[PDB]
């Protein structure tokens, strides 16, 4: 016949759905993808190094961390809970709270 | 989807302009902020990058190469990681290069 | 070309050489060889020292009489800059690898062989002339005219005895 086709702009979301009548544009797998209207298929905006906080055992699968913000977007401070202990508190810039 | 190479995920903390990731990584746990609003601060373009930190370059005579200061983190692979120029002669600017 | 004869002897330590190129004319600075010439065969100098960019200083001064040249040895097995794939290409780098390949054809042209050089097939010589070569050493060696001539004199004497 010599045909062509098209598939279309791929912003829908993955789909577990068969092949067979799944849905016009899908893209079956898609990993660190920013997937948005006007631009398409990006890849994820990047991650930028701050501050560190200590060693591995300070989270654990049973550590609650908790989060709130103060004021205008000037305090903001994270609760680390480790299992038979203390809560630790960390600052915006990973500096360490004092805690009495 | 999105991805880490031997990375765990305390917890996501989606706090206004930015969000704010808490990571187990090989070497320490570190807070990561992800611009996930793409802002082009300088550059043609943005830069896609997992973990990022400014470092310095300096010219050194003694054995006609340039040398970068201390990098804060211990990589989790040598191979995977690559350095990209931000400020330098105006032809070469914003594109990455080989290093050892 | 490549290589620079230079004749410095007593008291001077230093000499300057100039190396056909861009610049100092060379890739590394272990490029740079030095041999002496001890009247008999060429060998590796000791004691010598790069002194900059160009010129080098020797330790003490050579005696005099004493001969060395400068020559220019570059990696043959081995492009001199490879490339990967998400990597910027650099001028330097560009420039240099024709500058390499350009160097690798110098030499050559200078004459200067690598160790372990053997011919595999018998060359032609086209109805040429062979020049300056001293007598042979052993049976495998060739032979210059010299040794005919002794041959050829000393076939006329025993005749002129005859």
């Amino acid at each position: 016949m010599e045909v062509q086709g098209s598939l279309g702009r791929q912003i829908q979301g993955i789909s577990q759905q068969p092949a067979s009548v799944r849905l016009p544009g899908q893209c079956t797998d898609a990993i660190n993808c920013s997937m948005d209207v006007v631009e398409g298929t990006k890849s994820r905006p990047g991650t930028v190094h701050i501050a560190r906080l200590g060693d591995l055992g300070l989270i654990q699968d049973n550590t609650n961390i908790h989060h709130y913000r103060r004021g205008d977007d000037v305090e903001e401070y994270w609760m680390i809970t480790n299992p038979l202990g203390i809560p630790d508190i960390f600052d915006k810039q990973g500096r360490k709270c004092t805690v009495t | 989807k999105w991805e880490f190479y031997g990375a765990t995920i305390g917890g996501l903390y989606y706090s206004g302009e930015t969000l704010y990731l808490i990571i187990k990584r090989n070497d320490g746990v570190f807070l990561e902020a992800m611009y996930m609003g793409d802002p082009l601060l300088s550059g043609s373009d943005q830069v896609r990058m997992d973990r990022t930190v400014t470092v310095s370059l300096t010219w050194d005579e003694a054995t006609l190469s340039w040398k970068s200061s201390p990098l804060p983190w211990v990589p989790t692979q040598v191979e995977m990681l690559e350095a990209v120029l931000t400020n330098g002669d105006p032809a070469y600017l914003g594109g990455a290069f080989l290093f050892e | 070309y490549s290589y620079v004869e230079r004749t410095g002897d007593g008291v001077a330590t230093t000499f300057n050489f100039a190396f056909t190129g861009k610049g100092k004319g060379y890739l590394l600075a272990n490029q740079i060889y030095v041999e002496r010439w001890d009247g008999a065969s060429w060998q590796s100098a000791t004691g010598w020292s790069l002194s900059g960019t160009n010129q080098i200083t020797f330790l003490t001064p050579l005696a005099n009489g004493q001969v060395i040249r400068i020559r220019r040895i570059a990696g043959k097995d081995y492009p001199f800059a490879q490339f990967e794939p998400g990597v910027m290409l650099d001028m330097a780098s560009l420039n240099n690898t024709f500058i390499h390949l350009l160097e690798i054809t110098q030499e050559l042209l200078d004459g200067f062989y690598p160790d372990g050089f053997y011919l595999k097939q018998d060359l032609n010589m086209g109805w040429n002339k062979i020049v300056n070569l001293m007598p042979g050493t052993d049976g495998g060696h060739a032979v210059n005219k010299t040794q005919l001539d002794t041959l050829s004199s000393h076939v006329d004497d025993v005749d002129q005895k005859h």
